[PDB]
């Protein structure tokens, strides 16, 4: 097969670039249907029978077979989207590939690929540098209903999007809950501290906001109580069962008469270490190890929980809410061992609740920190999966918008101010490189288009209002408060975005441009494949 | 005498060792699947899975704190066995071996910061287990090397190894020369054990002739065949007394021998397919082999 | 080779548009379909054969659905909502099925129309809202100290079950159990008849024997013959420790070099023995309970104090026989103290039923926990007895946390459809068809109970929607035996509102889910 000699296949030139078109293309489509207020679910059979229903992005690409190398490219491009800033997860893939399709377009036409790749680049930075300069909002102004919108336009699309009301409400509460400040005076939100505990049972408006810390986890023995006044938390990281000698120690017996002795001690030790730590004062005992009988009842008869297993991200976060100290030894400078009253942790009550035929602990009010957590409630597991996505993206969305005060208009407005500023733009760099940074514009109207088509609405007649309506902004000095103007779903009519609560994080859009765009460039930097026949 | 078996295995058992608690048995076979299940009881007190399939070397350090395992990988790799309950094993991984070639079998010493590879390269390669890097390589058989066995008793500082080179070659890393060398099986070679004493060892070759030769002579000195044994022996072992030679057979059975006799004392079998390791237990009470047949039954 | 290339793996298959909601919408249909004549009074048995080999006689909806393997995962969804119903309230389980296939059918008709999904939605969820706020309040109080409604709530619970021939002393059974199991313990009320309200089954007899024992009952003997087989008022000592010699968790070798240090051993692990019952011995008590084994020597030095001992009980069994005879389960017999002694039991019993002992420990006085003694034809009418009695018990739980209780018969149905009717007319937007829709498709409950009844349902459906009409007729519904228009305060079924707002929360929010979902895609591995 020819003179190079190569144990494999070998596509060249248009033939690949279009493969790689393809197959972003192909990506691309999968969860087009998926984006906007308008936007339907999706189910995701494994083969096994489990089922998926989602709309989230990342999660779809991330459940899927995909074999081509271009197609991977967009699914890592929309898991790092995922990791890196929470939402837009669908957007940054629809983009990407419709640079792409757009890049090649161009190249068929004998446009060389690295002025469309310096375009792009042009193109990105401009288009960052204009966001951050004309369509930004400071979200001080607009006090804390600005959360509350930005909550809500992150869970539209969700299967929580009609009860943003109540949803929104428990999500800021919960981040402004978990808030912490460190050195320097930086205020950060550390999300996943937010426990999110899924049972299904009553519906979602019943869904509780815990005032404190919710644990999946039990009462190690029935005979303790259930509920305590005044919790006088200790957490341990070691398992508190009979001791015995390590690797390197072994018992040899003479004389008979200490096996017995040595027997007892060998109980005795726990013993001891449960008596100071009951001493103390302690009421609930945590523990990330496992305790055999004879200590749980040495709690029974204490009159304390315990609870085994517990998770060591549980435990570090219980440890951090009530002021406890987490101890993997009882062991202090002086060689001794002993257990400190000053490390125990304090909460106002501890309680072994019941939630639809299971129960859990929930730790109230837990003092020296605030903490929170959600429990979801739904009609079964795969909503209740979701109901956890939406809120995940909604919780990630809100710690954007605190960190970063600054928001965008939604539903399509920064894309079409984007597009008619680029396209006036391109008429002033280079001679391709305007057609490059032209097909950027035009590529960045994908956004608003697909919105428009999922609600089954004329999308070419939104598309030229809105972007007359933004060249009108960006020609009149005038008239630029229609910078906002988006898209009213529900109408299909143009509508002030920005008085109609509908905000993104500028993060969000700034990011999911550069990765877009990154991705892009390297897809269209590729112009021969090699496929090397497997060896097995 | 079957007492108990260990249906753990996905698939055909490949080899396998012992421990000095006589209660931490390990095992490699074809998926790739390393268990260390008690002996008595039969459950696992915990597994790893390697990453790769066909692993046929597995040893089990006199101390018991780690397991070597490979296959054909080209690698070797030491899993340390300290308790850390809350750790998933492949974490622990470290890799020692750079070779070019399955790795046919691989063992410790009695120190265990040394571990001897024996591999279809042709040689057999020393490896430091505390600094992961080559102590020395064995030039020698111009084939695959297939067995390989440490001599007790100080090991004489001191290993044989054989393979479809047609001979077994005894070395000396405190020079790492060829020793001895002896060359009568006209077959392939697939096992050898060193004799209790240590100046004695036995190995199986797939003629179905076990040769037993003596270091003090440099000439093998009892046959053990039989016209009714026709499938050559995979894997050769002494008793703790030293006075018989159990041996396990490709015939799906396991030929028991005499070492001052060879008089055909017993003979035992159970297994469904080809028998691929056969150990003695330290303590020499009992015995287990395991097979081609998914199962690795103990004798008592 | 030159292997084919393409973008996903293949048997990816993938579905999208129209299909896909008309595929789900008929699953959900035929789930309903299914379990749709086996609700009202007057259902029928369904007989189920269990891969194992096992045959399941019943008439809950949730067993039914349970014991069904299906390839749709819309019909997935059903099962689990299905399951859901069952574990939040107990019953209710077919009535949700044909609730949210009716609310399914009828948003098919909607989405034929050019409405998308999100408007429908909308709809279901403000319907879902008002549903709750009228069944709040058409809804009653219930004294919980009146012995007489609790029976007749209990009983409206299981007219539609196979213990209906039965039901006084069903209704009785459950009652007691649930009273009894009610515990309060550090300001926190607690009703886990899970776990200490025990059902056991012995076949044979007649089922008017199964009783409710003032105590508990397990399957077992006494360890040794000599031990006595009956307490008038036996002192209950608990275990969880083993009565034997056991090694230590370190690894320990003997060296013997004397003569004597082999007997000395066995004398000392004798000694240890002699030295565990003597500290048991020493509260003086009349039966000890493990559960582990205890050593025969062990057995003879109890047998030596006139102490009965049973050798091996489960955890569940123990922790029940500790909150009825109120003793504490301790694991060290040298702590073992006063308070942890179980007195409370009035008796202890142990005879023989059929050809096993059973061990009684009845006649408590205030016992936290009962065993349902049950007795009956065979393995599956005791089942399905079980499941009756469970049933009940969960009723008679939801009614002591909710004491409100609503109109039965499809009654509560048809008044919450004519409320939402009548809202509906203030509504101008394109929300309020689905709106109405949900309303009218809320009936599915009295029809199946006509349809079930053998009656006419054309014009008993109108004749009760005209009657639902005028002002004060909430409690009209239908009688799912004689197929007329009666008075739930005349007739007497009434439901907890608990049950009814879980059904209608369950029912639209599976619509809602099923309703959002489109492009099925199938075929990927993990
Ligand atoms: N209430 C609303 N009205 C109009 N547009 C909206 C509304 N809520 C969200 N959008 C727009 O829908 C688009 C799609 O968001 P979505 O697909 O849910 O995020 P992701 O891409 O992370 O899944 C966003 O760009 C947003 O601007
Ligand atoms: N005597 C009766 N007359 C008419 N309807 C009844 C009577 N008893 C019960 N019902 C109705 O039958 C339904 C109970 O059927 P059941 O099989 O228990 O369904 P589920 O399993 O969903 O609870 C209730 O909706 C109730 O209104
Ligand atoms: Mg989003
Ligand atoms: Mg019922």
């Amino acid at each position: 097969e020819g003179p190079l000699s190569v144990f494999g296949d070998r596509s060249t030139g248009e033939t690949i670039r279009s493969q790689n078109v393809m197959a972003a293309a192909s990506i691309a489509n999968i969860v087009k249907s998926s984006l906007g207020p308008v936007g339907l679910d999706k189910m995701l059979v494994d083969d096994i029978g489990d089922v998926t229903i989602t709309n989230d992005g990342a999660t779809i690409l991330k459940l899927l077979e995909v074999e081509h190398p271009a197609a991977k490219v967009l699914c890592e491009l929309a898991d790092l989207q995922d990791k890196e800033v929470g939402d837009g997860t669908t957007s940054v893939v629809i983009i990407a590939a419709e640079l792409l399709k757009n890049a090649d377009e161009l190249v068929k036409q004998k446009i060389h690929p690295t002025s469309v790749i310096s375009g792009y680049r042009l193109a990105c930075k401009e288009a960052v540098r204009y966001i951050n300069e004309n369509l930004i909002v400071n979200t001080d102004e607009l006090g804390r209903d600005c959360l509350i919108n930005a909550a809500k336009t992150s869970m539209s699309s969700k299967i929580i999007g009609i009860n943003g009301d109540f949803f929104a409400n428990m999500v800021v509460d919960a981040v402004l809950a978990i808030k912490y400040t460190d050195i320097r005076g930086q205020p950060r939100y550390p999300v996943n501290s937010v426990n999110i505990l899924k049972a299904h049972g009553r519906s979602q408006m019943e869904s509780m906001l815990i005032s404190g810390y919710a644990l999946n986890c039990v009462v190690g023995s029935q005979g303790m109580p259930k509920r305590i006044v005044n919790a006088k938390i200790a957490c341990l990281d070691f398992s508190l069962q009979k001791t015995k000698m390590k690797l390197g120690v072994q018992v040899v017996i003479t004389d008979p008469e200490k096996l017995d002795q040595i027997r007892q001690r060998e109980s005795d030790i726990t013993k001891e270490r449960i008596q100071k730590i009951l001493a103390t004062g302690a009421n609930v005992i945590l523990t990330t190890g496992g305790i055999d009988d004879m200590c749980l009842k040495y709690f029974v008869e204490a009159g304390a929980m315990a609870v085994r297993r517990v998770l060591k991200r549980d435990l570090k976060r219980i440890a951090k809410a009530s002021g406890a100290t987490i101890l993997s030894t009882l062991a202090n400078l002086e060689g001794e061992e002993t257990f400190e009253a000053a490390m125990l942790g304090q909460a106002e009550e501890v309680v072994q609740e019941r939630i639809c035929d299971d129960e859990l602990i929930l730790i109230k009010n837990t003092k020296a920190r605030t903490s929170a957590s959600i429990i979801l409630r739904g009609a079964n597991d795969f909503m209740c999966d979701e109901m956890e996505r939406s809120l995940h993206d909604a919780l990630c969305v809100v710690k954007r918008v605190l960190e970063s005060k600054s928001v965008v208009p939604g539903g399509g407005a920064v894309e079409a101010a984007l597009s008619i500023y680029l396209e006036n733009y391109a008429t002033s760099m280079g001679s391709r490189e305007q057609l490059a940074i032209a097909e950027f514009a035009r590529s960045l109207l994908v956004i608003p288009n697909t919105l428009a088509v999922n609600a089954a609405q004329d999308s070419t007649d939104l598309v030229a209002k809105l972007r007359a309506f933004h060249n009108e902004a960006q020609v009149n000095p005038e008239r630029k408060n229609l910078k906002w103007i988006g898209l009213d779903l529900s109408n299909g009519k143009p509508r002030d975005n920005k008085q109609a609560g509908v905000f993104e994080p500028t993060i969000v859009k700034v990011k999911s441009l550069k990765f877009a765009t990154e991705a892009a460039i390297t897809i269209l930097r590729i112009d021969d494949l090699i496929k090397l026949h497997p060896e097995s | 005498k079957t007492r108990r078996t260990l249906k753990g295995h996905g698939n055909k058992v490949l080899c396998m060792d012992w421990c000095k608690d006589k209660r931490r048995i390990v095992s490699s076979s074809q998926d790739g699947k390393v268990i260390v299940w008690d002996s008595f009881t039969t459950n696992k007190e915990h597994a790893v899975t390697m990453p790769c399939t066909w692993v046929m070397a597995c040893a089990y350090a006199p101390s018991g704190c780690a397991i070597a395992c490979g296959g054909l990988d080209n690698k070797c790799s030491v899993y340390p066995l300290t308790f850390d309950k809350n750790e998933n094993m492949a974490a622990k991984k470290k890799s020692v071996a750079m070779h070019t070639n399955y790795l046919s079998a691989c063992s410790f010493t009695n120190s265990d910061m040394q571990i001897l590879t024996a591999s279809g390269d042709g040689t057999c390669a020393l490896w430091d287990v505390e600094s992961g890097q080559l102590l020395q390589s064995f030039h020698g058989h111009g084939a695959d090397v297939l067995c390989l066995d440490l001599a007790p008793s100080e090991t004489g500082n001191t290993f044989v190894s054989g393979g479809c080179d047609k001979k077994a070659m005894v070395w000396d890393m405190r020079s790492g020369q060829c020793v001895q060398a002896f060359e009568t099986h006209e077959s392939d070679i697939n096992s050898v054990r060193y004799y209790p004493s240590g100046d004695a060892f036995a190995s199986g070759s797939d003629d179905a002739t076990c040769r037993l030769y003596d270091l003090r002579a440099d000439r093998e000195v009892a046959i053990y065949s039989k016209e009714s044994i026709i499938f050559g022996a995979s894997s050769v072992d002494f008793s703790l007394s030293g006075r018989l030679l159990f041996a396990g057979y490709n015939d799906y059975t396991i030929n028991v021998w005499d070492v001052l006799k060879g008089s055909r004392v017993s003979i035992l079998f159970g297994h469904e397919n080809r028998v691929s390791t056969l150990r003695v237990s330290p303590d020499g009470t009992a015995f287990c082999s395991g097979s081609w047949d998914h199962t690795l039954r103990v004798w008592a | 080779g030159h292997r084919p290339v393409l973008v996903l793996s293949q048997n990816t298959k993938r579905e999208s548009g129209r299909k896909v909601q008309s595929g789900n919408i008929n699953a959900a249909k035929t789930i309903a379909d299914i379990i749709r004549t086996c609700l009202g009074p007057k259902s029928m048995m369904k007989m189920l054969l269990d891969p194992m080999g096992g045959i399941v006689m019943t008439n809950d909806g949730n067993a039914i659905l349970r014991e069904i393997q299906v390839q749709h995962p819309a019909a997935k969804s059903m099962i689990e909502i299905s399951r859901t119903q069952d574990e939040e309230v107990g019953d209710g389980t077919t009535s949700v099925i044909i609730l949210a296939g009716e609310m399914l059918s009828v948003a098919e008709h909607f989405l034929e129309q050019q409405m998308h999904p999100t408007v429908v939605i909308s709809a279901y969820r403000k319907a879902l809202d008002d549903m709750i706020s009228t069944l709040k309040k058409i809804s009653i109080p219930v004294d919980i100290s009146d012995s007489d409604m609790m029976l007749n709530i209990i009983n409206s619970s299981i007219t539609t079950k196979a213990i209906s021939r039965w039901s006084s002393l069903a209704c009785n059974i459950a009652l007691d159990a649930v009273k009894m199991v009610q515990f309060e313990e550090n300001g926190r009320k607690e009703i886990d008849i899970k776990k200490y309200a025990r059902v056991e089954k012995i076949p044979g007899g007649i089922i008017e024997d199964s009783c409710v024992l003032r105590g508990v009952m397990i399957n077992k003997d006494v360890t040794h013959p000599r031990m006595r087989r009956y307490i008038k008022n036996p002192r209950i000592v608990l275990l969880d420790s083993s009565l034997e010699y056991k090694k230590g968790e370190s690894q320990t070798d003997i060296e013997i070099t004397r003569e004597e240090d082999f007997t000395r051993i066995l004398q000392m692990e004798e000694e240890y023995i002699q030295q565990l019952c003597e500290d048991i011995i020493q509260l003086k008590p009349d039966v000890v309970i493990t559960e582990k084994g205890i050593s025969d020597l062990a057995q003879h030095y109890l047998m030596r104090a006139n102490i009965t001992a049973i050798r091996r009980v489960r955890k569940t069994d123990n922790n029940r026989i500790a909150r009825a005879c109120g003793a504490r389960i301790v694991s060290r017999p040298e702590e073992l103290r006063e308070d942890d002694v179980g007195t409370g039991a009035g008796l202890l019993e142990i005879k023989k039923i059929g050809d096993e002992y059973f061990t009684f420990i009845t006649d408590c006085k205030d016992p936290k926990a009962c065993t349902i003694l049950l007795r009956g034809a065979s393995k599956e009418i005791l089942s399905e007895v079980e499941r009756n009695l469970q049933d009940a018990m969960q009723v008679c739980r939801n009614v002591l946390l909710d004491p409100q209780l609503v109109p039965g018969g499809g009654a509560s149905e048809m008044a919450v459809a004519h409320a939402l009717t009548e809202k509906s007319k203030a509504m101008t937007g394109v929300e309020q068809w689905p709106y109405r829709a949900v309303a009218q498709a809320l009936e599915v409950i009295p029809r199946t109970l006509i349809q079930n009844c053998g009656a006419s349902t054309i014009r008993l459906l109108t004749s009760l929607r005209a009657k639902h009409t005028q002002e004060n007729c909430e409690t009209w519904g239908v009688n799912g035996e004689t197929g007329t228009l009666v008075d739930m305060k005349e007739l007497g079924i009434w439901e907890p509102l608990a049950v009814k707002l879980q059904t209608y929360k369950t029912a639209v929010e599976t619509a809602v889910l099923l309703l959002r979902i489109d492009d099925i895609v199938s075929g990927h591995k993990k």
